[PDB]
């Protein structure tokens, strides 16, 4: 790693060297030539003695570090004020930030891959970090700036459970879309034959029949239509006789096609937006169709909090509820205040104070590590606008009208929606193979038993002493 | 009456799978072990498991 | 090679959600999986009036059926391809239909890392909207539920005899205790404790415009209550908050519930050190209940909910059956959920900030303890020190510095709780039950102290030192694993690395623990499996070879 | 009294080996809390010997 | 039915079955499909 | 006449009037609170409380309980006529301020 | 306005990531190969 | 109980109204319509085209909350419900673009429409007195008089930005003369629904029906509907001097003032106070100020979306909250 | 992607206040706070819609498939 050399009293990098750096010339690798910074190794900095800051110059020192917040990585730098939380809640967020959904690339509408999630209205975070400007996270954000009243409300929020707002997710809070890929290849068998595509059959004025009313005259699902259960969106027919090798003769036996199309299956319907034909490398046809599905947040969809406060949705609450802070701002997600003492995330608490006072005088604040916005001069910005210094507003309850007997901590938090929705995890089975409620086949080293009855669960019903439930199950 | 009724209902009922209950009542507090280095000694004299 | 194995028909797996409006013996099943998970019902004299309409409604309407098996075994004809109204008209008496899952059906409910026998309970069904397995939170403690998107399994029995062996000796109302110690393991939970500490707080006085609403939110309307005369009269008619929990135990004269226990709650102050009354304490403290009437004391985790042998529902369970204790649990669980949203309870940055007096004591008293340990460093290179007999000259320096730096975090950690103002969230949550202690609030507010790994302090990561920011042979506390900044003020980068090491130590001992979730309990199950008490009060083996003449020397069930 | 159960068994006998194993399990669990209502420990210390 | 669209020059071309599937203007090897001319129904909720 | 809008639950009411309960379908906290306040101002009504058992339904259980000589089916009709009088007072004082300015 | 030293030292990290990137550990190996 | 309430630094007390006969020994405060007509009155601060601010004194929190709650749900309004698309070849997907047509507010009186009966088939639910049809047809074209440089998509691209003014109301059915006096427009014609490029075209048709705001957010007639209780600063021990000017720099500049050439400060226009209780942490101002708010006074501040005037929403809410009480007393109580 | 029509919490139309905001940024040079203050909104809700919003559609329309 590159560090700054000191020469027995003070740093080599003076004030006149840094004026040129922000004014064009004398960039990096022009500080390695002049002997101002140098690379140090792990077992080679053992023979060193490094200062943390510039008010530490002791004549027994050898090097000076550039920045203290270089210790956090690229994904780990998304957390505002990481030095106020405890470290496991700095680790879990590193597994939750990669799972959050949002904008991926500038050509995300121009590519066809097997699975990707998108966000309809992405917003950049309120408090930034000095390491998320260099990785360009503020150009492609993944999350939503909610407004949060931290209080216990309606009882559907007991442990790790958030309540949501109706008439806020109705206006586009958390609308996502899922795009899946279906690809087919038209194989050229060795015995001079192909597998052709086609269709358009009718039955008694139906143009076409119910199973066929998503296909055009080509036989491929056209752009704009919807697909539901067993309807066919790619009509494919393979020859039934040319599987083995009947060596080439001129006999008329090529009029035998056993059809085997692909069939959409799913709880909720999808839509066709792209389909692409290819004549790929060995002169072989390729068909790639993309199916998109617009999803809204519901009971079971989980969210994060950019500090490791992940939780599932409890209930979508009406808009005439959710106490309304006399100016008239209805909260968007109400969070249980009991998740704070056992988890010890007070750096989240600063995020509202540096966020609520960030909206007012039009400046997106900085929550960078070992620094950022000071809590002293951010409460001064919050207090001369007419608010409390600590963000505690007083609310007027919705179902009864009277005041609430405690001042309730209000302000905006950059939330983010993850994967792992409830729509593709509802898996059930009645009798026989090929279960009737099948989840989407994306497990990826996550086989957590399934619909089984292990030896640990066989030992539980022995302890109850039930003998006929054993023979039944 | 209360002291005899709470004692007569307190006996072990015949047919209770008491081996299965005792095997799970021991192993389930065993699954919440962290490291927890303690000592049956003075000032760090012995490391005991 | 000892993995899960068997594959079971008629089961589902869905994530879980909170619902205290649901009872403790019920799990709400959505109408999308309660349409393929059927139950076989034989038609008889007492179900011909229902199964005809059940066949007529069909498979798409939810009170309906899917398949039909004739008496003479024609086939398993499904109710989808033809076979309209006339099929329900005949309905011979030996027919077996497969009806949809309805309200009141016995269902068992499971979580996949099953530790003990309270991991598989039995419930009643309830048909609801959106597609999740929501359940009450008084029963989530035996499942170890922390919900956050965790999946659970659901099995329906398919016969008349196994369906009875789930609701009678396996369900929720018959298993309020754990068999590990006899204590109640399945009882009131997190937000239902702090909703009971705020009602039964001494500064709460209600009125008939409020007390009536409190009595109507706990029994969703329909219940006949007998309003007692108030504790305050002729100036202002005021009912105390302890007359609400005095009323939900015994609402009216029809309920026979008379409760006469007394017990001390969590953290307790001696009254005067001379007074033989235990309930003259400076705080609320000791609780008196005489005839379903709370005379003193708040309802925290010790008195109310999970814990010891002196609970309220434990007394109701030992005295007046399991159904009444279940009704009282449902009543308080739907009281607190409606009340705590209308009272209001928040934490914020205001309840963690030291009020300019703790900072002076933190600046003074820590510098007294840094001076009393740095003098042992300049005495360590003066040859040797007074070596303690338990160890050598090197380990007697670690133990003394560790003892002084463990003593410095509690003498600062106890002068922070005394200067901390009341009516704040974390001090109430530490004074009452559910979450948070004095250690957590002293670690947020006052000081974090002595991040230890593997028993001792942190070792040398480099040669002769830990970080390259400190000199060689530096055994100072700021160099060898003693943080001094609280979480409100912010950590320095060596303090941040020292906290990260101790965090990742405990974080990796949990992920590897999931690989050993049942390895000792399954091997111990190999021998303690076929042991049951016979009718001659002797516990034996499967081959009738006797192993113990009476159980425990006295023949007493440790559950009862 | 030693920790080793077979060391007690080779010197004292069978019946003095179960009385040590019902308290060595009782010692390694009461140093954490978690009461396991010692009839379970007596059933564990009887099926082994 | 207007079945083909080039991915580079975006020329509205169309050819029948097995007629040297490529672009008749530029020479790109992949082809898209236009939106249908029928009526699709949505709900603004 | 709608016989499904408001009911009277059987296993909640006592005899001869007093201690009655009512189930109103398709109603929220609005009329529940606005009717709980008016019936409580009747000096012969001493337990008037509304509740909603489950949030994803459209039910409202209101219990009215008196001492004597007032049946609670009449105490509901008394506290429901006075809300019309209050709404007559509100829209008459407000209209003349729009008119006069 | 005025150029400090403890605050302008931060600007060493953008000028480090402009010359050599963050994904240089994969680019430089394949370019040297 | 214990009138005009106190603001404490860690709590707030005296929340319940509690003015019922049974609060004390003497039967005080019965219903008494002649007393409520005498005590209740309304003041009005301002009335604009889309913003109203008014005051109600001597009235309970409960029915004022009832009015505030059914301003949002039960007051009906119109919005786009079903959208039929033709050749949407833009970059916005046809569920995102259909969702933004519902969210725009239409400026028409909702009393000219009838409620949709959902039991009828698709060709019978929509009729002349039920449906408002809107039509959009925008095709982008490259501007031939191109500038000296590619500056912005406003220039060198004809009609690349669609707006809400491009929603043309079509006279449907038979009664094309009832809406001929005032055709339906959006409340603000500058709503950027989509951005376009040449080669792209949006053609659609939206059917606007009547609905309540509790079904979906697009039928909400009012943007903000809320109240605030009137604050009150009871100052005692009348200190003055430099502490009086320190007492001024905390509060907003128009709620208290210093007298010019005379004695101590006073309270003028306490209506403009946003209660932040910052004078409760000084230890200098401890027994010299008394914050609070009066429970009877309500300051209704409504800002509508533009479909109707906000002096109509309050009257329609009073009419709706009256009608659901007389509908309940004319129903038989069935056992 | 595009500015939303209504704000999420209360529902005030903020879609009419994006082009007039970008007009106040470039010409008549002001900071974001004052130029967003003399534009309508007083609350910090509905002020957050115009402040923290990224405009992805200007980058998405460079990949136009209907032209070259
Ligand atoms: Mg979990
Ligand atoms: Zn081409
Ligand atoms: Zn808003």
């Amino acid at each position: 790693r590159p560090l700054i050399i000191v020469s027995d009293g003070q740093s080599r990098v003076k004030d006149i060297h840094l004026r040129k750096l922000l004014d064009g010339e004398l960039d990096f690798d022009d500080f390695l030539k002049l002997g101002l910074v140098e690379y140090l190794d792990v077992n080679e900095e053992n023979d060193s003695y490094i200062a943390l800051y510039e008010k530490d110059i002791v004549p027994s020192m050898t090097h000076l570090e550039i920045e203290p917040f270089t210790i956090l990585g690229a994904v780990a730098g998304l957390i505002p004020y990481p030095h106020h939380n405890q470290s496991p809640r700095n680790t879990y967020q590193c597994a939750m930030g990669k799972q959050a959904i949002g904008a991926i690339a500038y050509n995300q509408f121009k590519r066809i891959d097997t699975l990707l999630y998108l966000m309809t209205y992405p917003q950049q975070p309120m408090v930034k970090t000095k390491t998320i400007e260099l990785i360009d996270y503020d150009k492609l954000p993944a999350g939503q700036n909610a407004t949060v009243a931290v209080m216990s409300y309606s009882g559907y929020d007991i442990e790790d459970a958030l309540v949501l707002n109706k008439s806020s997710i109705d206006r586009g809070f958390g609308r996502c879309e899922t795009r899946r890929k279906t690809t087919t290849v038209l194989k050229r068998y060795a015995n001079h034959t192909q597998d052709i595509i086609g269709g358009m059959r009718v039955d008694e004025n139906g143009d076409p029949i119910w199973q066929h009313q998503s296909l055009g005259p080509d036989g491929l699902g056209e752009v704009g239509m919807k697909v539901q259960s067993g309807q066919i969106y790619i009509n494919k027919s393979v020859p039934t006789n040319s599987a083995d090798a009947p060596n080439p003769n001129n006999v008329n036996v090529q009029t035998q096609y056993r059809e085997a199309p692909v069939i959409y299956r799913g709880p909720e319907p999808s839509h066709i937006d792209q389909v692409m034909m290819s004549v790929s490398d060995n002169d072989q046809a390729l068909i790639k169709v993309l199916l998109r599905q617009n999803r809204r947040p519901e009971l079971g969809d989980k969210f994060s909090s950019r500090h490791g406060q992940k939780g599932v949705c409890g209930i979508i609450v009406k808009q005439e509820d959710m106490p309304f802070n006399d100016q008239g701002i209805v909260p968007d997600i109400i969070m249980n205040p009991h998740g704070f003492p056992s988890r010890m995330t007070v750096g989240k608490m600063i995020e509202l104070i540096s966020g609520k006072a960030g909206v007012l005088n039009g400046t997106l604040e900085y929550g960078t590590c070992f620094g950022g916005s000071k809590l002293e001069d951010m409460s001064k910005i919050l207090v001369d606008q007419g608010f409390n210094y600590s963000g505690k507003d007083m609310l007027y309850s919705g179902i009864t009208g009277e005041c609430l007997q405690a001042y309730i901590f209000f302000g905006p938090i950059y939330y983010q929606k993850l994967k792992h929705m409830v729509l593709d995890k509802m898996h059930a089975r009645a009798r026989g193979p090929r279960a009737v409620l099948t989840r989407q086949p994306t497990e990826g080293r996550s086989r957590d038993g399934g619909l089984r009855l292990g030896e640990m669960e066989r030992d539980c019903v022995i302890a109850y002493g039930a003998s006929q439930l054993l023979l039944e199950r | 009456e209360i002291a005899l009724f709470k004692y007569r209902k307190a006996r072990l009922e015949p047919g209770t799978a008491i081996g299965a209950i005792g095997a799970q009542s021991i192993g389930e507090p065993g699954t919440q072990m962290t490291l927890k280095t303690f000592h049956f000694a003075g000032v760090a004299s012995m490391n005991v498991t | 090679g000892n993995l899960s194995g068997k594959r079971v028909d008629f089961s589902g797996r869905t994530v879980i959600s909170p619902d205290p409006n649901l009872s403790i013996d019920e799990v709400a099943v959505p109408d999308r999986v309660a349409k393929v998970l059927t139950y076989p019902e034989k038609v008889t004299r007492y179900n011909r009036h229902k199964l005809q309409e059940l066949i007529v409604n069909g498979p798409n309407v939810h009170p309906g059926a899917n398949y039909l098996l004739k008496r003479n075994e024609d086939a398993r004809r499904n109710l989808r391809y033809g076979d309209r109204m006339k099929l329900a008209k005949n309905l011979q008496i030996g027919d077996v239909v497969e009806r949809h899952l309805e309200d009141g059906d016995v269902v068992l409910f499971n979580r996949q890392p099953s530790l003990h026998r309270l991991s598989i309970l039995s419930h009643y069904a309830k048909i609801r909207p959106w597609r999740t397995f929501r359940l009450n939170e008084c029963v989530c403690t035996p499942y170890n539920a922390d919900f956050d998107g965790d999946e659970m399994n659901l099995h329906v029995p398919q016969t008349e005899e196994a369906r009875a062996e789930a609701i009678n000796l396996m369900g929720v109302k018959n298993n309020l205790l754990t068999p590990k110690s006899g204590e109640p393991i399945i009882a009131a939970t997190q937000d239902f404790i702090t909703g009971s500490y705020l009602i039964s707080h001494k500064d709460s006085f209600y009125d008939r415009a409020t007390l009536t609403q409190l009595l109507s939110m706990m029994s969703d309307g329909i219940e006949h209550f007998d309003i007692p005369p108030p504790a305050i009269m002729k100036p202002y008619y005021l009912w105390t908050g302890k007359q609400v929990f005095s009323l939900l135990i015994k609402p009216n004269h029809n309920s026979p519930v008379v409760i006469n226990l007394d017990a001390k709650n969590k953290v307790f102050v001696p009254p005067k050190s001379k007074s033989l009354p235990n309930e003259m304490s400076q705080n609320d403290g000791f609780v008196i209940i005489r005839g379903s009437q709370i005379l003193s004391g708040v309802m925290d985790k010790s008195v109310l909910g999970d814990g010891k042998k002196h609970s309220v529902f434990y007394t109701i369970l030992r005295d007046y059956g399991p159904q009444e204790a279940a009704n009282a649990m449902n009543r308080m669980a739907k009281l607190c959920a409606r009340f705590l949203g209308n009272r209001g309870f928040s934490i914020g940055i205001n309840d963690v900030t030291p009020a300019d007096d703790l900072k002076q004591k933190k600046e003074e008293l820590v510098e007294i303890a840094y001076h009393k340990c740095d003098e042992l460093i300049t005495l360590f290179n003066k040859g040797e020190l007074e070596t303690q007999p338990g160890c050598n000259e090197e380990q007697t320096l670690e133990a003394k510095i560790g003892g002084l730096l463990s003593k410095v975090r509690e003498e600062v950690g106890d002068v922070c709780i005394n200067e901390l103002d009341n009516w704040n969230a974390p001090l109430i949550m530490a004074t009452c039950g559910s979450k948070g202690s004095t250690l957590n609030v002293s670690q947020m507010v006052a000081v974090v102290g002595q991040q230890i790994i593997s028993g001792n302090r942190v070792p040398d990561g480099f040669q002769d030192r830990s970080l390259p920011h400190f000199p060689k042979n530096s055994k100072t506390p700021q160099s060898k694993g003693f943080v001094r900044n609280s979480f409100f003020s912010g950590l320095s980068p060596p303090e941040f690395l020292f906290h990260a090491i101790s965090g990742r130590e405990g974080l990796v001992d949990t992920a590897v623990k999931t690989a050993e979730t049942g390895y000792m309990s399954r091997r111990l199950m190999k021998s303690l499996e076929d042991l049951s008490c016979q009718y001659d009060n002797t516990v034996r083996t499967s081959a009738n070879g006797i192993v113990q003449f009476t159980y425990g020397g006295d023949g007493l069930d440790p559950l009862e | 009294t030693t920790n080793h159960v077979l060391e007690v068994f080779s010197v004292l006998g069978i019946e003095a080996a179960r009385y040590s194993i019902i308290r060595e399990i009782n010692y390694t669990m009461s140093n954490h809390g978690m009461s396991v209502d010692p009839r379970h420990i007596q059933l564990l210390g009887d099926v082994m010997t | 039915t207007l079945k083909y669209i080039c991915a580079e020059c975006s020329s509205k071309l169309s050819l029948s079955r097995t007629d040297a599937v490529r672009c008749k203007d530029c020479g790109h090897r992949i082809l898209l499909k236009a939106r249908t001319k029928r009526l699709v129904q949505f709900e603004a909720r | 006449p709608d016989r499904e809008k408001i009911k009277l639950l059987t296993q909640a009411t006592s005899e001869d009037g007093t201690s009655a309960s009512f189930q109103i379908v398709e109603e929220d906290h609005t009329l529940g609170n606005a009717l709980r306040y008016v019936i409580m101002k009747n000096p012969d009504v001493e337990f008037c409380g509304y509740s909603i058992p489950h949030p994803s339904e459209n039910l409202l259980n209101i219990r009215i309980q008196t001492y004597g000589e007032t049946t609670a089916v009449d105490a509901l009709q008394k506290g429901l006529k006075d809300l019309m009088d209050l709404c007559d007072v509100v829209e008459s004082k407000f209209t003349e301020k729009i008119k006069s300015m | 306005d005025e150029i400090n030293t403890a605050q302008d030292k931060w600007h060493l990290l953008p000028a480090f990531l402009k010359v050599k990137g963050l994904v240089k550990q994969h680019l430089d190996s394949f370019n040297y190969f | 109980m214990s009138n005009i309430v106190g603001i404490e630094y860690n709590r707030v007390t005296n929340t319940t109204s509690t003015d019922f006969p049974g609060f004390s020994k003497d039967a005080e405060n019965e219903w008494n319509v002649e007393k409520f007509k005498k005590d209740f009155e309304v003041n009005i601060s301002s009335l604009d085209a889309r913003e109203a601010n008014f005051d109600l004194i001597n009235i309970d929190t409960s029915i004022a909350n009832a009015f505030r709650r059914i301003m949002i749900s039960e007051v009906p309004s119109v919005a786009a419900e079903y959208v039929y698309f033709f050749n949407n070849t833009s970059v916005i997907q046809d569920e995102v673009l259909a969702h933004r047509i519902g969210l725009v507010p239409l400026k028409v009186d909702p009393d000219m429409l009838t409620w949709v009966d959902s039991n009828l088939p698709d060709d019978e639910k929509f009729t002349d007195e039920n449906t408002i049809v809107l039509s959009l047809n925008v095709k982008c074209t490259r501007n031939p008089d191109a500038p000296k440089g590619s500056t912005d998509p406003k220039e060198l691209y004809n009609n690349a930005h669609v707006y809400a003014r491009d929603l043309k109301f079509e006279p449907q059915g038979r009664q094309s003369t009832t809406f001929a006096d005032c055709p339906v427009v959006p409340a603000d014609p500058d709503i950027l629904l989509a951005k376009l490029r040449p080669g792209q075209e949006i053609s659609l048709k939206a059917h606007c029906i009547l609905g309540i705001g509790g079904d979906h957010a697009k039928f909400s007639p009012v943007s903000t509907a809320s109240y605030r209780l009137l604050p009150q600063i009871n100052i005692l021990q009348p200190i003055k001097g430099e502490s009086a000017r320190r007492f001024q720099k905390c509060f907003p500049p128009g709620v208290i003032g210093i007298d010019e050439g005379s004695d101590e400060a006073y309270v003028k226009d306490a209506r403009k106070d946003t209660v932040s209780r910052e004078v409760l942490r000084y230890e200098e101002f401890a027994d010299k100020v008394k914050l609070g708010r009066v429970r009877n006074h309500f300051i209704f501040n409504v800002e509508s979306a533009g479909a109707m005037t906000p002096e109509e929403i309050f009257f329609k809410s009073v009419r709706i909250l009256k009608n659901k009480a007389e509908y309940l007393k004319n129903c038989p109580i069935t056992q | 992607m595009i500015v939303p029509v209504r704000c999420f919490s209360c529902g005030k139309v903020v879609g009419d206040k994006w082009e007039s905001y970008l007009n106040l940024l470039q010409e008549d040079e002001l900071d974001e706070g004052t130029a967003l203050s003399r534009l309508g909104l007083k609350r910090y809700c509905c002020r957050r819609m115009i402040l923290t919003h990224v405009d992805l559609i200007e980058k998405f329309l460079r990949y136009n498939p209907l032209e070259k």
